[PDB]
RNA sequence: GACCAGGCCCGGGCGACUGUUUACCAAAAACACAGGUCUCCGCAAAGUCGUAAGACCAUGUAUGGGGGCUGACGCCUGCC
RNA sequence: CAGGGCCUAAGAUCAGGCCGAAAGGCGUAGUCGAUGGACAACAGGUGAAUAUUCCUGUACUACCCCUUGUUGGUCCCGAGGGACGGAGGAGGCUAGGUUAGCCGAAAGAUGGUUAUCGGUUCAAGGACGCAAGGUGACCCUGUUUUUCAGGGUAAGAAGGGGUAGAGAAAAUGCCUCGAGCCAAUGUUCGAGUACCAGGCGCUACGGCGCUGAAGUAACCGAUGCCAUACUCCCAGGAAAAGCUCGAACGACCUUCAACAAAAGGGUACCUGUACCCGAAACCGACACAGGUAGGUAGGUAGAGAAUACCUAGGGGCGCGA
RNA sequence: GUGAAACUAAGUGGAGGUCCGAACCGACUGAUGUUGAAGAAUCAGCGGAUGAGUUGUGGUUAGGGGUGAAAUGCCACUCG
């Protein structure tokens, strides 16, 4: 009916804070074709899906959030089967 | 069957903050006097028993 | 004319009994989830307990 | 006699819950609490729906009063409960109105009742609903009527005036043998939500005007006393000048 | 054949009985009780709580609601 | 999956309203409030630390998308439903268990012996289906009434249709059609190149790669399921939403707009998720001979969830000599 | 059995603040303990165990008060 209000009012450019690079994440990339991104706590899944779908220009299958005990949202972004993960891994500077 | 000293048992944090919680001190006048009084002494924590409605400390 | 009514009412009965029965397993599954030995796998590790 | 039906729209669960606690939450009316959950039957005391022909379908148990209650139908399909009159049997027909036969379960103003009749379910106020003689085996004779006022003898024996335009129902209230029950055990009281009562003489002097003397107390009180300090026996508590007084003639004996 | 698993009989007092109770020195012969009886109360009831509004009693109505004493059942309950 | 985006109980707050030195007290609609209603997912695999969440299989809800079919739909309102105790026993069943049968291995330095040791597993879901079960009025005759056999009666069951009164649906009254109905469980798909006894090879000698036989039957049998099914009892056993139905009144929206359907594709809100939880992690000032709701319930004896000895699994009590 | 009824074996039925006894709730006797393993316990026995039962979660009543099957008991090891 009306304009679609996003769940909160955020500024999208601040929501994806960074890739998390450790031994854990990299094999998640290998197996599952899923990136690992620390994101703003106040940020949701619909916002992360639009953000990354537009930003790197990839269609994303599914997103899974998490909240650390430290209060920092952590998101698994598993892309489609078409777009390889390791592609975006070399594009971003995450080296498997 | 439990010793007299057991007065504080394991009770749902939800229930406690529905008693000593913040939003309850705000209801009464005497509670507001409470909070002025604690702010005067300048305690780090105003309401000891409190609780996130949802979050890491949330009771469902 | 009686065969029409009988096949219509058996169509209806098959439907209502389908939905009914479906509903029933759903409820059973719920009661089990509440009580807490649900996922049949769970129950089969503990059978011998 | 007693057979459970499904629930008619007349039976609800909404109610006061704490029995004998008021607003402040204090126990006011003592000794209540415990006892089986109950549902409210919506009785029709007014019987105000006139001139249609009602039919007793069944007779049912009610937890709330010691009388019985009857589910009655109409041709219109409305269903009401009424108090069960004494001697009424399923299949019977009842009606309310002004000009009506006089038989069991019919309801009429006191203008039309032949003197000497035995009545129950008696409004003291026009359209307020029936009030007097609602318990098991309760009945009141209409002795005389004069002016705008009719005279009754209430089941307490008290003779009293009421308005001649107040509706009432013929026949005595059913289930007469209920006080012939003998409960037999403590549990049977507790089922009714009536908790145990402590005799005055037993409690400590702080708790009650007959307080602990050494061994066992005679009541030294020069008089038997309420928990609250008033003479217990034969002190009339009726409000002296209460508006009702012109109406009341002889007092229950 | 281990473990498991009633000692019983004859008397008397008190209280009929199952129950309840002094958390941490008393579990009883105390309290309760079914039952009994007295008194109040005709519904804007009496009683209880409130400065009051009102709430309980009760969405009940004298075969019902307060309050006081006694305490199953049996025999009784004298005089002033 | 558990709460929130759904609904109400006790109870709480309470617009206006009533009262009260003040603060406030009572109280109506409203709104909160789960310990209850409603509502859709399971098996295997990975796994330093998560898994009904990640992977592979089959699933299921709610929306959107198209085709087709209708023209009014939506809320407010009227209703049906949701919706309810205790006790008792009898059924009909599974879960489990035990023994056979099948398959593989076995020599365990003793007098004898293969009588021995392991394996025989699979979920939610979808299609079918229901008798020796349970219920389906009366009358006559017999079987102990019962399970039955013949006849007859004409609504006589789930379940439907019609009419009548101010009367849409509903309730209520009259008329009519129907001998089946109920639901655990069962058969089949799901499901096999899954899983797995062993076998082969490596050993960082921790674990790993490789190939895999048989996979049925009988008898015990629940406190679980049918089931709010019965029968009996008095002390007489929650509300509201989703759900099903529907005229007048009011409000709003209206044509490729809305609603109705069977396929097909698509789409997928927050918060919890570690670990402990008959506890050295909660509650007892302690790494304290204590307290702490619920679930699952193997073997031999036994009336038994008692007891004794054991399996799975877990331990040898944080001072010794 | 008589015409009605009473009376009496039989079966069926499954009542009970019934009985025995685990879980669970208690707390009767003893022993130990007493700078305790423990600010009320362990050990062996003991009472109730379909009810006036036990318990969970969420609530109510507050100090000239509350609650009390009544002990001046209880109201956060505090209660004339
Ligand atoms: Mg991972
Ligand atoms: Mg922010
Ligand atoms: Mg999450
Ligand atoms: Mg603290
Ligand atoms: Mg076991
Ligand atoms: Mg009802
Ligand atoms: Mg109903
Ligand atoms: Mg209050
Ligand atoms: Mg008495
Ligand atoms: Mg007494
Ligand atoms: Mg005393
Ligand atoms: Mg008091
Ligand atoms: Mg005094
Ligand atoms: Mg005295
Ligand atoms: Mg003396
Ligand atoms: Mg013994
Ligand atoms: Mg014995
Ligand atoms: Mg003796
Ligand atoms: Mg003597
Ligand atoms: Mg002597
Ligand atoms: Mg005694
Ligand atoms: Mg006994
Ligand atoms: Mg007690
Ligand atoms: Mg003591
Ligand atoms: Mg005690
Ligand atoms: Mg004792
Ligand atoms: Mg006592
Ligand atoms: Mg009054
Ligand atoms: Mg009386
Ligand atoms: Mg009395
Ligand atoms: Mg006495
Ligand atoms: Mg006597
Ligand atoms: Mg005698
Ligand atoms: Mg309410
Ligand atoms: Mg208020
Ligand atoms: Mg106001
Ligand atoms: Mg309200
Ligand atoms: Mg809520
Ligand atoms: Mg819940
Ligand atoms: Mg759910
Ligand atoms: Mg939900
Ligand atoms: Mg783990
Ligand atoms: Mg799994
Ligand atoms: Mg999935
Ligand atoms: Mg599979
Ligand atoms: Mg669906
Ligand atoms: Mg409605
Ligand atoms: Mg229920
Ligand atoms: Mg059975
Ligand atoms: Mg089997
Ligand atoms: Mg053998
Ligand atoms: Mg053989
Ligand atoms: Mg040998
Ligand atoms: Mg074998
Ligand atoms: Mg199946
Ligand atoms: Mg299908
Ligand atoms: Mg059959
Ligand atoms: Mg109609
Ligand atoms: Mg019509
Ligand atoms: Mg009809
Ligand atoms: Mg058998
Ligand atoms: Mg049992
Ligand atoms: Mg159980
Ligand atoms: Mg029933
Ligand atoms: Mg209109
Ligand atoms: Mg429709
Ligand atoms: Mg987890
Ligand atoms: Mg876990
Ligand atoms: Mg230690
Ligand atoms: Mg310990
Ligand atoms: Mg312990
Ligand atoms: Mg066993
Ligand atoms: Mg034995
Ligand atoms: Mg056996
Ligand atoms: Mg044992
Ligand atoms: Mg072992
Ligand atoms: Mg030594
Ligand atoms: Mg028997
Ligand atoms: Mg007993
Ligand atoms: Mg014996
Ligand atoms: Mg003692
Ligand atoms: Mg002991
Ligand atoms: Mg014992
Ligand atoms: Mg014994
Ligand atoms: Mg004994
Ligand atoms: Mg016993
Ligand atoms: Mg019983
Ligand atoms: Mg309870
Ligand atoms: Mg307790
Ligand atoms: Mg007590
Ligand atoms: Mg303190
Ligand atoms: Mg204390
Ligand atoms: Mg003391």
């Amino acid at each position: 009916k009306k304009l679609k209000y996003p769940r909160r009012i955020l500024d999208v450019y601040q929501i994806l804070q960074s890739p998390i690079i450790t031994e854990a994440a990299i094999k998640n990339i290998a197996d599952e074709n899923s990136l690992l991104f620390t994101v703003d706590v106040r940020a949701d899944k619909k916002m992360i899906r639009e953000a990354i779908s537009n930003f790197f220009g990839v269609k994303v299958r599914k997103v899974n959030t998490l909240i650390r005990p430290d209060g920092t949202k952590k998101a698994y972004i598993m892309l489609n089967k078409e777009y390889n993960a390791s592609e975006l891994a070399k594009k971003i500077g995450i080296f498997p | 069957k439990a010793a007299l000293c057991l007065t504080k048992r394991s009770r749902s944090r939800k229930s406690l903050a529905r008693t000593h919680g913040f939003r309850l001190r705000m209801s009464t006048t005497s509670g507001r006097a409470l909070l002025k009084r604690r702010r005067a002494k300048g305690r780090k924590i105003l309401c000891t028993k409190t609780n996130p409605s949802s979050g890491k400390r949330a009771s469902p | 004319s009686k065969l029409q009514l009988k096949l219509e009412q058996k169509m209806k009965m098959k439907m209502a009994k389908k939905i009914r029965l479906r509903r029933n397993r759903l409820m059973r599954k719920r009661k089990l989830r509440k009580r807490g030995a649900w996922p049949p796998s769970k129950m089969k590790k503990l059978k011998n307990v | 006699q007693v057979k459970s039906n499904p629930r008619n729209n007349l039976i609800s669960g909404q109610r006061r819950c704490g029995k004998g606690r008021n607003a402040r939450g204090i126990i006011t009316a003592r000794h209540r609490g415990g006892g089986h959950k109950r549902l409210y039957r919506k009785i029709d005391f007014r019987r105000n729906e006139k001139d249609i022909y009602g039919k007793i379908v069944t007779i049912e148990y009610d937890p709330n009063r010691n009388a019985y209650i009857c589910l009655i139908h109409y041709g219109d399909g409305e269903k009401r409960y009424i108090l069960h009159p004494r001697g009424a049997i399923i299949g019977d027909t009842i009606v309310s109105g002004t000009e009506v036969p006089i038989k069991m379960g019919n309801a009429l103003p006191l203008t039309d009742m032949p003197l000497g009749t035995a009545i129950h379910n008696i409004e003291i106020t026009l359209g307020r609903g029936g009030q007097l003689a609602r318990a098991a085996g309760a009945v009141a004779k209409l002795i005389a009527k004069e002016g705008k006022s009719a005279t009754l003898k209430l089941p307490s024996g008290e003779v009293r005036l009421i308005s001649k335009n107040c509706s009432a129902t013929v026949g005595q209230v059913g289930n007469v043998g209920v006080n012939q029950k003998r409960l037999g055990r403590a549990g049977s009281k507790r089922w009714l939500g009536k908790r145990p009562v402590v005799r005055g003489v037993v409690m400590n002097p702080v708790d009650h005007p007959h307080g602990g003397g050494e061994g066992r107390a005679p009541i030294g009180r020069k008089s038997p006393t309420t928990p609250w300090g008033y003479p217990a026996l034969g002190r009339r508590s009726r409000k002296r000048n209460k508006y009702s007084d012109n109406f009341i003639i002889r007092r229950r004996s």
